[PDB]
């Protein structure tokens, strides 16, 4: 029970109603009620940077989230993401996470052709293994506050470019904008996602906001939650400015779920591989590439294998996934089986990972290991 | 024109220019339709890979590319006062790439549409289900090649 | 035409994305009558070219 | 234009260039398509089988390969002013290895379908699948030995 959605305009109808279509005075029409711990804090998320130099000074999603953010039934668990968000913009390791996912801030047409399907098939698959990874962390013991809404926004990214894959290749196929607006719009309705915080940048360069609902935030921030925490910045030896970082960082990785002597470094890369330092432990790789082999050949094995091995079963997974589907063969039905054949070597391989950290498993659905 | 060059021969110049174009538009349009039966009737208890699983209607789209590329040879050698010669070249021609690609495009949508039903209990059947893909689109290949040798051939030493 | 649009109709009740994907499908439908049609087209500008 | 050599005489080679790559075309298309269904439906269950399962796809792919080196040594003898001997020779090296590669692939995907789906049930039946599927091969290749024996008679002695 850790986070509940609605979806419902009508509830809240007065701050949407008329055309309340500038941020001056919108915290003049926001208490409107009783709210008075309850008013100024929705207005946090767009208060540092949503007057100074905002275009249109809303829009029609930006003032639809602060007012889905009903915070009247507790608001404890959204005070601790304010605090630890904004908190950790401060090091330069947060600076350079949001760099290296953002930019500067005849026979050919078969190759072309080739290039557009294999982007519409490799950003399909992934949309669906975060589809069956938000099963996952509905199983008791996990989180439904910071896992729920980050890997919603990377599973409508990879549809997203999965139908400009498939639009581009039928472009192209069918000669050698309204389309990609109609499957932008689509994806709009349905569920509601949770809020969080914004995390507001101020560097020598400028005030620059990113916004957490577009993947690439989202992207940028689970690669920085990655590495364990070193010999320095967590001692009381160097007390200068780590306790308030570090300790946001380490309360982050941990409300995921992974332990803070994991390391989880991304993978994809041209150049050499991981050296040896942030190479696994080969109990490690071994795991990986068994749930490699679970996501590769069923799409509902990974939700109830790690559902077996939080209770510490991981050795009975080879009998618990089987299932069988009928063959019409040459001598009638048959009803054979479908099983994971695991080998013993990555059996317990998984009886060494006591539970799968979250994080794990995104960096799993995403393509990182 | 008595001895050789008939009146009638551009007949058999303007059907195989013809039967080109139409056989593998028939061929295309069943592997389209066949494809996209089994898409949209196991993309609907899943949303996601509807747009991965589009690559049999580019194949038939092909096999229709193959026929728009002889009937366009085929007519630029086409004329008035032409041998028998070269109408029976052409004919023999556009034959020949309009029945492969009609059998390529029965296969295309045959094995398209099993393996698009089949791909979203198995995800290692989609790699298999293009690699025998391929063998289905290299049929009509060949019968390209044998237009374009032809069509190559029907006015080469012909008086 | 016929074929994948009634798929496509009585499928994009109960999902709503898949209207997107028909229409692709019914491209590649729509390029076989220009084919047809240039072919034709291109036929027609050598009826009366050279002709004594 | 003689009595020996009218000019009708190239229509019967034109039609057997044609009518070798349109029978293989069909035959190999038969027996990827029954045959694909098939793998398509076994390799839900047994994916690993899938490269072991693939050669019923490539044995159909050889039948066509017939049809095309029938087709481009036939269209290497056509000329304007040849015999009708010649074309009636064109024509019996066309249909033989058409009509053959038909049956072949007819048989192929007949008995490949059902191996592939009795073989992932009993793993001692893959090489009765190939002991099967070498007996309906050759049914090509005799069809391929006529039509090479043909051809080689085609302007022997011929005036």
């Amino acid at each position: 029970a850790s986070v509940s959605e609605g979806v419902l305009r009508k509830k809240y109808t007065k701050f949407f109603q008329e055309n309340i279509k500038t941020h001056l005075d919108l915290k003049q029409a926001l208490l409107k009620e009783e709210k008075p711990e309850t008013a100024l804090l929705a207005y946090s998320l767009v208060s540092p940077s949503g007057y100074r130099g905002e275009p249109l000074t809303e829009r029609k999603i930006l003032e639809v989230v602060s007012l889905l953010d009903e915070v009247k039934v507790d608001g404890d668990t959204y005070q601790q993401l304010k605090n630890t968000f904004d908190s950790i913009s401060k090091d330069p390791r947060m600076q350079v996470s949001l760099e290296n996912q953002y930019p500067g801030k005849g026979v050919g047409l078969l190759v072309a052709t080739g290039r557009e399907l294999h982007k519409a098939s490799v950003n399909g698959d992934a949309e669906a293994y975060h589809h069956q990874l938000e099963q996952i962390s509905q199983l008791p013991g996990r989180d439904q506050r910071l896992s729920m809404p980050m890997q919603q926004t990377l599973a409508i990214g990879h549809a997203m470019l999965s139908a400009e894959g498939a639009v581009g290749a039928t472009l192209g196929m069918a000669t050698g904008y309204g389309l990609n607006n109609e499957v932008q719009d689509q994806l709009k309705q349905g569920p509601m996602s949770g809020v969080l915080p914004r995390l507001e940048i101020s560097n020598v360069k400028g005030d620059f906001t990113f916004s957490m609902q577009e993947p690439a935030a989202v992207r940028a921030l689970m690669a920085y939650l990655g590495p364990k925490e070193d010999t320095s910045m967590s001692s009381p030896q160097a007390p200068k400015e780590a306790q308030e970082m570090e300790a946001a960082r380490l309360t982050l990785k941990q409300m995921l779920g992974s332990s803070p002597n994991e390391h989880l470094v991304p993978d994809v890369d041209s150049l050499l591989k991981l050296s040896d330092e942030d190479m696994p432990s080969q109990t490690e790789s071994t795991a990986n590439g068994a749930f490699k082999k679970l996501l590769s050949e069923d799409w509902d094995w990974l939700m109830p294998a790690v559902r077996a091995m939080d209770k510490g079963e991981a050795g009975k997974i080879n009998e618990k996934l089987t299932y069988k589907l009928p063959l019409d063969a040459a001598n009638g039905r048959v009803y054979l089986d479908k099983s994971p054949n695991l080998s013993d070597a990555q059996l317990d391989a998984l009886d060494k990972l006591g539970s799968p950290s979250q994080l794990r498993l995104m960096y799993l659905a995403e393509g990182w290991i | 024109m008595t001895e050789l060059c008939p009146v009638y021969a551009p007949f058999f110049g303007a059907i195989g220019c013809a039967s080109a174009i139409i056989f593998t538009s028939l061929g295309a349009a069943y592997g389209t339709a066949k494809s996209g039966v089994g898409i949209c009737a196991t993309c609907v208890l899943r949303p996601d890979l509807l747009f991965k699983n589009i690559v049999p209607v580019i194949m038939a789209g092909i096999i229709a590319i193959y026929g728009l590329v002889v009937s366009v040879l085929v007519c630029y050698s086409l004329g008035q006062k032409q041998a028998l010669y070269t109408g029976f070249i052409q004919l023999g021609a556009g034959l020949s790439v309009g029945l492969s690609g009609l059998a390529a495009g029965f296969a295309i949508g045959i094995v398209g549409d099993a393996g698009v039903r089949g791909s979203s209990q198995q995800p290692r059947l989609f790699v298999g289900m293009i690699l025998i893909l391929i063998f289905a689109e290299v049929l009509g290949l060949y019968g390209l090649i044998v237009a374009l040798l032809l069509n190559s051939r029907a006015t080469q030493d012909v008086v």
